């Protein structure tokens, strides 16, 4: 009768609040029917409620509300390129999703706060006309009608006030430009307030360090096009007298440490004033208070200004607090990962003074391990004195590793299983596992690695891997033989510095070589060696065992993986044969890879690569010719065949060569020519030489976002291989040619892209020097390099 | 592990060691033992052995 | 003249028209592939590895390397991907007495606008230039420079009908049209000699499928299934050889081979980074025919 | 009906095997996360759960279940399920992997077991469970005073002698009972004699003389 | 190589602050908290300056400061000699 | 991308007097698609048409022949060569042409062979028309700063701040001398109204729209001139409101929901305008009640409407200018005479109609 309570029922997104005032009736009020049928009507009329029941529940008016009709279907119809799926998904997130209440007065409210956010995240996108169009059953298709106009572009960019640089090299260094990216330039055309941000910032960052201090952005101003398809960026500053240093003076509590701390201050007169010189002798002073111990300073640098000399002094203020002392050092997270393998790559000592620079470098070891998603350090000082810290290192485990096991079954092919198991941390202890197997109807693979890093806490490494090898003698001959070679290396490695590396180790090889073609090289080494295989007979059956010391040296400094740009690697991996094998040689490899930078932003790279390889016998007896040097290919000499660089076999009258397509096959299988005859097919050397010069650009037409991901080369490739234990003498086949000097020359294109199927290379290459018997490959497609 | 009466990892309430106190030398005390881990007397109902009654109430 | 110096002649001719095959088959999976996934952005690379048969001792292999870069695009109410991609085919073919080692580069643009009506278009432009050396028995044909250039169109209209939730028919028909350069050949040898011509041709294939994709998801053990029957036919076929010897005048009929594929795939993601794939294509009743390359890979993460 | 699938989830539960149980038990959770009926359905969901290796599972319907009872009769129980828990979590060597020895893992999830062992049995000495709690705490005591001693090991190894002494003076005054810190005492007299305090090695030389094994 | 680190940092000129019957809190201030102390009967804290830079030899300082059980400093032992 | 655009050709046609593209001069290269207000302006039939670049052409009114023309590289460095990027327009009067540019560089330039009469540096870009008078060159800047100088030196001086929002709109106001006051716009959608001579008389005034936030003022800028008659002002904000306001109190207004980006000419009883979403039209003075639409050329970004032998003339951006009808509303004629399309104002004086394309050919029209 007398309205004491007013109800209103389910109002999520609509407000319970307003229904009060947007119905003509209060609390206080007296109502009849009329009156109940006259705000019901209201209440519906509001626009936000589909079904209205107002029951006169004694002297409560329980209003139960049913809103409009639910969002069903969002409709799109996106044209223009304007990433409609974005837009969508940005109504719904800054806005109503599924499940909330669509009304019909939020027609406009949909189009009036698009206009609104467009126009304060300043590049306008066409409004979207969110029409709420009326379905029966509580549903309500949203049709989003796109005007379609879209991206705002940059149309210019204008520093005003600038009496002393040109507009241009402001601009260069800026994310948003007006510039179009061909191969060099670079330069944002979409609108985004963090980019001018970012823009302004390195704009004073330019001008502090050109020698003004007083630089002043006094206002910057963003407009836009009526036509709404073009933004105006004018930035209005002031520029200052040219400031020089004169002396730094610094005071405070350095510790006793003025004495090296003064000596990296003080810029000498003549110098201009530069912030970003500064904020490095911050940076120094801060470094090497914590040298000391001292990993809280406070180092504050203030400019004190002349505008009557014109010049800037620096007041730096040095508060050098407590040293922290390391009282635990905890890893966490951890499950699998024993605590050593975390705890030896730690270069910050517990129960030691705290370096900050030391957790750092703690925890790129811990990165680099490739054992964890995530390494993160937490500086905990523990509870109750100011002079200690529990560095707590966060882990995230990863399952690295995997068993790939692949099966295969063809026409042409049996079961062909490959088996591959990489485990780090086997056992969760420090011991990398490596496991691969090859069944094949042709070829049989072993290998079992087992590594240990950190055998001594020093860091050195003890490596063993046991291998086996079977390659049979397939149709067609190629000199090829049916290869059985099995043995177990062992490698203890050690650096005698943070980038050298030394190796040394024990070999034991085993080796079966059978079904050999009669051929001069090889049957100049099976001389050396106690057998004289028979002269017409493909029949033989060599087995030796050898023992050889390995030694090895690797020089690695390179500023990144994948695409260095500067910096050297040099490796050298070398063999003896010790005394109590059955063939005694001796091998040397060098590889070096330069990269030295012409430009300071690191993108024209020279890059000079040298491979040289020698070896010998000891005594009378020569170096196998199963582990001779080859070259040409995609890794060395690009141009030519892999394999192809090189002494050529010369072959003796056989008496079986499998079957060759050729006729002819082999020299003289079936009747064919008496004289001994010249291949075409690389047998190996004794001795090779590959000298590479790459130039490197970047990309000729690429997003410089995936520059990084495509290197673009230039190549100049030179490679010769040659025998070192040839005698001259007069065959009717391949020349005398134990002459290092015939050198193989190509030059090209090369390009390195990642793929998720690893580093993927393409190279065209066009040998402009060859010789007779060397094949020729103009396209080199590899993995790695 | 086990996915029986015996429980999901492996057995702590059979498998252990004894635990027995460090002498105190004269001339000198042990540390103050200030650790929260201390174990509290057991004397309540025995379920050790190959019974394990974890069934939910 | 000889036998063999014939038989050689005719699997240098029938090299390419092989070739163009595997081509067209490896690069038709990309389309496959970036259908079932209803699209992707960025840049892909691909891998794929084939072995095919023929009468008269004819084996094939080929290794076909796929990158490219895709773009997907809101247009009307279709989506759009365009992309463009570069391809090196490396392939080894011995006829019993000619054997041959091809390297490809092929250059493509590809768009597939797929339809919110449930239907698809997919139109491919292909420029391949082909390097082949090769073994003869005698010097007539010899080792050396065979260069050739093969370019082709693809066009495959299909249909995506989803009759579950988790499983679709797709029923497809694809137009390869590909053009390559007319060629000849005389013997160099002075002491054996003969001459073998063909005609100009365009291969035009034709190809009819319905492919049946499957998912069975367990509660964690995602399995995505599907099967294909095709037909590939030639419409346009290969060139007829006349070759002219000591022995008179001779005509050898071009290839007109039909055969019948069957394609299955799996996909089980038994949990996170635990997975196995199989890959099965099977072709038969033609002379050449696209043998057994069934393969499992089974990846477990510890 | 509800009690018709509680039924066949209790039969399943004993005659069948837990992963057919989870389902069920899952089936009466999601009509009643809230709703009436579901607490002893989280009870059983938590045993299901356990036994069926979903460890974080059963730890999150424990936490909803101490949430929504903070008392009940059972609570000893949900107590001795979280060590429990915990306990199964350590010995990470599970769901297809093992390892030798976990000592030198993460004793986290070790601690958090014994904490609540120790709750329970100073809260609830009388319980069905105390008994094999405080065998649990005396293990999992060993396990820390092992990961401890693997800590001071190396160290020892390393060369960090303030740190291993730190390292033994801590299992001293946490582990003084457990027989790592026994091992542990070598060590610490090592580390002394290694610096120039001979006194302290002296000390460490007469509490291994007193009693240690 | 790795360099190994040890205990407190010692300077020349604030273990000469350090005199007899000095409290252990103004001790702490001057030097910090000890990182090695005595755990056994008598309180005395071993301020130790142990460097070992790889290869070099080891750097070793022992600052022995007895402490009266009061907390006044009693015995200063300081051994420069190295290890 | 593509757009709706929502532009549709005209195609009916009655050009009666079928317009004589006469007397054409490309004059520098163009402006572009850089928005400019840069429009050629004439006084004594002689027209002084200016480009982007410091390209000042003055002409012949009766022909395309040039009485003077001249380059600018003044300021910028000399051997820089730097441009101008002259984008004030062409205002003349005293025998001194008043070009503004985007350098902030006011520029007058004497009538007698291009003297660089005074480069004066004003605080902020001049994007307004430099309207002269009382013997002041009235500048509106980009900064929003008012700049005032003399005819003579630039420097009699006077800085006057209008608000300016985060995101402005292009283009600013025109300042119209009314009583000795010039009544300029702003871009926070507020009419001022200062003195000259003084930093005072600023009546403020609120026009924009209410409407979301930079949709009061980033969606409402008032870049029109603001148009005096009958002692009452007129004026404009992008899609606030026409908003009458008087110059003896300046605090009452009355309005038609209109907006428009483009100049305005009132004759009398109408105000053609054009509105922000190209559609042409005639208010009455009092109210706003539509008197006619022309609605027929939606999206094509129209310019300035003038009065030509009693024709309202516009141009569109695809380069055709279009002769409606002031009595009912409908097209007269239509003819393309450019393809690179009109953003900027074109003049109707002395008998000659003169508009300046993108590219900076100047066409003149006779009816």
């Amino acid at each position: 009768f007398v309205v004491k309570d007013i109800h209103f029922e389910g109002l999520q997104r609509v407000a319970v609040g307003a229904a009060l005032l947007s119905m003509p009736v209060r609390t206080g009020d007296t109502v009849n029917d009329e009156d109940i049928s006259n705000t019901i009507r209201a209440l519906f009329a509001t626009g936000n409620f589909e079904d209205v029941r107002v029951l006169r529940d004694g002297d409560t008016l329980l209003v139960q509300v049913k809103e409009r009709p639910t969002i069903a279907s969002i409709t799109f119809s996106g044209n223009k390129s304007v990433k409609d799926d974005m837009l969508k998904q940005n109504l719904e997130a800054s806005g109503v999703r599924v499940g909330e209440s669509l009304d019909r007065t939020t027609i406009a409210d949909i189009e009036k706060g698009l206009e609104d956010f467009y126009y304060s995240v300043g590049k306008y996108s066409a409004s979207v006309k969110a029409v709420v169009t009326p379905l029966p059953r509580n549903r309500v298709d949203l049709k989003l009608v796109f005007q379609e106009g879209v991206s705002a572009e940059i149309q210019q960019i204008n520093i005003v006030g600038n009496h002393a640089f040109t507009t241009d090299e402001l601009i260069s260094h800026f994310q948003l430009r007006d510039e179009v990216p061909w191969w060099n330039v670079v330069g944002d055309r979409k609108y985004q307030k963090q980019k001018l941000a970012g823009d302004l910032e390195t704009l004073r960052s330019y001008y502090l360090d050109r020698g003004y201090a007083r630089f002043n952005i006094d206002s910057t101003q963003v407009s836009l096009t009526p036509d709404k398809k073009g933004i105006y960026v004018t930035v209005n500053i002031t520029e200052g007298d040219q400031y020089k240093l004169s002396g730094v003076e610094v005071s405070g509590n350095l510790a006793g440490h003025s004495a090296e701390i003064e000596q990296l201050t003080k810029i000498e007169p003549g110098e201009l004033y530069n912030g970003t010189k500064v904020t490095k002798m911050e940076d120094d002073i801060k470094k090497l208070l914590g040298r000391y111990g001292y990993a809280y300073p406070r180092v504050q640098s203030m400019p004190e200004i002349n505008d009557a000399d014109k010049t800037v002094k620096l007041r730096v203020n040095v508060d050098a607090g407590n040293r922290f002392y390391v009282r635990k050092i905890r890893f966490e997270g951890n499950d699998t990962s024993k605590d050593a393998v975390l705890r030896r790559e730690m270069r910050q000592m517990e129960g030691a003074w705290l370096g900050s620079d030391l957790v750092d470098q703690g925890k790129e070891r811990l990165n680099r391990l490739g054992f964890f998603e995530t390494v993160d350090t937490d500086t905990q000082r523990v509870p109750g004195s100011p002079d200690q810290v529990d560095v707590v290192y966060k882990v995230k485990e990863r399952n690295t590793g995997s068993f790939n096991f692949g099966i295969c079954y063809g026409t042409e092919s049996g079961v062909s299983f490959q088996a591959g198991v990489q485990q780090d941390n086997w056992l969760g202890t420090g011991y990398a596992v490596g496991i691969n197997g090859t069944k094949n109807d042709y070829q049989t693979y072993a290998e079992l690695s087992v590594t240990n890093p950190y055998f001594t806490v020093d860091g050195v490494s003890l490596g063993g891997r046991l291998f086996y090898n079977d390659f049979q003698a397939d149709d067609a001959d190629l000199s090829d033989y049916t290869n059985k070679s099995y043995g177990t290396d062992v490698t203890l490695g050690f650096p005698i510095n943070e980038y050298n590396s030394l190796r040394a180790g024990l070999g034991y090889v085993h080796n079966s070589l059978s079904n050999m073609q009669p051929q001069v090289a090889m049957w100049r080494y099976l001389y050396s060696m106690g057998e004289h295989p028979s002269t017409s007979d493909q029949d033989n059956s060599f087995k030796t065992d050898d023992f050889t010391f390995n030694y090895g040296w690797t020089y690695n400094k390179l500023d990144r993986g994948y695409f260095p740009t500067d910096g050297s690697r040099v490796n050298l991996t070398g063999k003896v044969t010790i005394p109590g094998s059955d063939n005694e040689y001796y091998k040397v490899t060098l590889d070096t890879a330069t990269y030295v930078p012409i430009d300071d932003d690191h993108k024209w790279v020279v890059l000079g690569r040298t491979r040289w390889g020698y070896g010998d016998g000891l005594g009378g007896k020569e170096m196998p010719f199963y582990e001779n040097f080859y070259a040409g290919g995609s890794s060395t000499v690009r141009g030519f065949q892999s394999n192809t660089i090189g002494p050529k076999a010369v072959y003796f009258p056989h008496q079986a060569s499998n079957y060759d397509p050729d006729y002819d096959y082999e020299c003289a299988t079936q009747d064919g020519a008496k004289d001994l005859c010249k291949s075409d097919d690389a047998v190996g050397g004794n001795a090779m030489a590959v000298a590479s010069l790459e130039f490197i650009t970047p990309t000729p037409f690429i997003s410089d976002k995936y520059a990084n991901s495509v290197r673009t080369s230039f190549f100049w490739d030179m490679g010769t291989v040659w025998d070192t234990n040839w005698d001259s003498s007069q065959y009717s086949g391949y020349p005398d040619y134990s002459d290092p000097s015939n050198i193989r020359m190509s030059a090209g294109i090369a390009l390195q892209w990642m793929s998720p199927l690893g580093p993927l290379v393409f190279s065209y290459a066009q040998p402009f020097k060859k010789y007779d018997g060397d094949k020729a490959e103009q396209f080199q497609f590899n993995i790695g390099k | 592990s086990r996915y029986k009466r015996q429980v999901s990892g492996d057995e702590a309430y059979l498998e252990a060691a004894p635990l027995a106190e460090l002498h105190a030398p004269a001339g000198m005390i042990l540390p103050v033992t200030s650790g929260d881990y201390a174990i509290p007397v057991t004397n309540g109902s025995g379920a050790v052995g190959k019974a394990l009654d974890i069934r939910p109430p | 003249a000889n036998k063999e110096a014939t038989r050689n002649a005719a699997a240098l001719f029938s090299v390419d028209y092989k070739a163009f095959l595997n081509e067209v088959n490896n690069l038709n999976k990309r389309m496959g592939d970036l259908r079932d996934i209803n699209g992707e952005a960025g840049a892909w690379a691909r891998i794929m590895s084939g072995t095919g048969s023929a009468s008269g001792g004819f084996s094939d292999n080929y290794t076909h390397v796929q990158v490219g870069v895709d773009k997907k695009h809101e247009l009307d109410g279709l989506d759009l991907f365009t992309g463009f991609t570069v391809t090196h085919t490396d392939s080894s073919a011995s006829a019993d007495v000619f054997s041959g080692k091809t390297k490809s580069v092929g250059a493509g643009l590809y768009a597939s606008a797929m339809f919110d009506s449930g239907a698809y278009i997919d139109l491919i432009g292909k420029y391949v230039h082909h390097d082949n050396e090769y073994t003869a028995t005698f010097a007539g044909l010899g080792t050396r420079d065979y260069s050739t250039h093969s370019w082709y169109a693809g066009a495959e209209a299909g249909y995506r009908y989803h009759v579950t939730e988790d499983a679709w028919i797709e029923p497809q028909a694809e137009l390869v049209y590909g053009s390559v350069s007319g060629k000849q050949f005389a013997w160099k040898d002075q002491g054996m000699h003969l001459s073998m011509k063909d005609k100009d041709y365009n291969p035009l294939i034709g190809r009819t499928g319905v492919d049946v994709g499957k998912s069975f998801s367990g509660k964690d053990w995602k399995v995505t299934a599907r099967a294909g029957l095709g037909y590939q036919f030639d419409l346009l076929a290969n060139g007829e050889t006349v070759l002219r010897d000591a022995s008179g005048e001779k005509r050898i009929k071009g290839e007109k081979d039909s055969r019948m594929l069957m394609s299955v795939g799996l996909n089980a993601e038994i949990r996170d980074n635990v997975r196995f794939g199989l890959e099965f294509e099977k072709s038969a009743f033609g002379k050449y025919n696209v043998d057994n390359a069934v393969c499992a890979n089974f990846r477990y993460s510890f | 009906p509800p009690n018709e699938i509680y039924a066949t989830a209790q039969q399943k539960l004993q005659d069948g095997n837990w992963r057919q149980a989870i389902t069920q038990l899952e089936a009466l959770d999601n009509r009643y996360p809230f709703g009436p009926y579901s607490q002893q359905v989280q009870l059983d969901l938590i045993y299901a759960y356990y036994k069926n290796a979903d460890l974080p599972l059963a730890q999150a319907a424990i936490d909803r279940f101490i949430r929504l009872n903070p008392t009940h009769p059972n609570i000893d129980y949900v107590m001795y399920m979280r060590g429990l828990t915990n306990m199964a979590l350590d010995d990470s060597a599970l769901q297809g992997f093992f390892g030798v020895d976990r000592s030198d893992r993460d004793p986290q999830h070790a601690r958090a077991a014994f904490s609540d062992f120790s709750k329970l049995v100073r809260g609830y000495p009388n319980s069905q469970y105390t008994t094999d709690a405080t065998k649990r705490l005396v293990f999992l005591k060993d396990r820390l005073a092992k990961y401890e001693y693997s800590v001071a090991e190396y160290y020892t190894e390393r060369g960090a002698w303030v740190a291993v002494v730190n390292r033994v003076e801590g299992m001293l005054r946490d582990y003084p009972d457990t027989q790592a810190t026994r091992d542990a005492l070598p060590l610490m007299e090592n580390a002394y004699r290694q610096m120039q305090m001979n006194a302290q090695a002296e000390k460490v030389a007469k509490i291994i003389a007193a009693n240690s094994s | 190589r790795p360099d190994i680190n040890q205990g407190n940092y010692l300077t020349a000129n604030d273990v000469s602050k350090i005199r007899v019957g000095m409290t252990q809190q103004q001790v702490a201030y001057a030097l910090g908290t000890p990182l090695m102390s005595d755990p056994f009967g008598t309180n005395t804290w071993f301020y130790v300056f142990r460097q070992q830079p790889g290869h070099e030899g080891v750097t070793q300082q022992t600052l022995t400061l007895t402490f009266n059980s009061s907390g006044v400093l009693t015995n200063i032992d300081n051994k420069p000699a190295l290890s | 991308e593509e757009d709706v655009v929502k532009m549709s050709p005209l195609p009916t046609v009655e050009n009666q007097f079928t317009p004589t593209t006469a007397w054409s001069t490309s004059v520098g290269s163009g402006i572009g698609n850089f928005y400019s207000n840069l429009h050629p302006a004439l006084a004594d039939n002689v027209v002084y048409a200016a480009d982007r670049a410091g390209l000042v052409k003055a002409l012949n009114a009766d022909d395309g022949k040039e009485i003077w023309s001249v380059s600018l590289a003044e300021k910028d460095g000399w051997f820089s060569k730097e441009p101008a990027l002259l984008s004030g327009g062409v205002t003349v009067s005293g025998g001194h042409v008043y070009i503004g540019s985007e350098k902030a560089q006011v520029y007058a330039l004497n009538t007698s062979d291009g003297t660089v009469a005074w480069q004066t540096k004003v605080a902020g870009e001049a994007l307004s028309r430099p309207v002269v008078s009382d013997g002041l060159v009235l500048i509106h800047t980009s900064n929003g700063q008012l700049q005032a100088l003399n005819e003579a030196d630039g420097a009699v001086k006077w800085t006057v701040n209008l608000d300016m929002p985060s995101l402005s709109l292009r283009g600013e106001s025109a300042p119209t001398t009314a009583f000795g006051a010039a009544v300029v716009g702003g871009d926070n959608g507020r009419v001022s109204a200062v003195l000259m001579e003084q930093g005072q008389m600023i009546w403020q005034q609120r026009i924009s729209q209410a409407t979301g936030s930079t949709e009061i003022d980033r969606l409402s800028d008032v870049d029109t001139t603001p148009v005096v008659v009958n002692g009452v002002v007129f004026a404009l904000a992008y899609n606030g409101n026409l908003t009458a306001l008087d110059l003896r109190s300046g605090q009452i207004m009355w309005k038609r929901e209109l907006g428009s980006v483009n100049d305005f000419i009132v004759d009398g009883n109408r105000i053609y305008l054009v509105d922000q979403n190209d559609r042409v039209m005639a208010l009455t003075i009092d109210g706003g009640v539509t008197l006619w639409t022309q609605s027929d050329l939606l999206h094509r970004l129209l310019t300035s409407p003038v009065l030509y032998n009693g024709n309202l003339v516009v141009g569109d951006s695809e380069g055709y200018l279009h002769w409606i009808n002031v009595e009912d509303g409908r097209f007269v004629a239509q003819q393309k005479v450019d393809s690179s399309g009109f953003q900027t104002e074109p003049v109707a004086a002395d008998g000659k109609l003169l508009i300046q394309a993108k590219d900076g050919t100047v066409y003149s029209i006779t009816r």
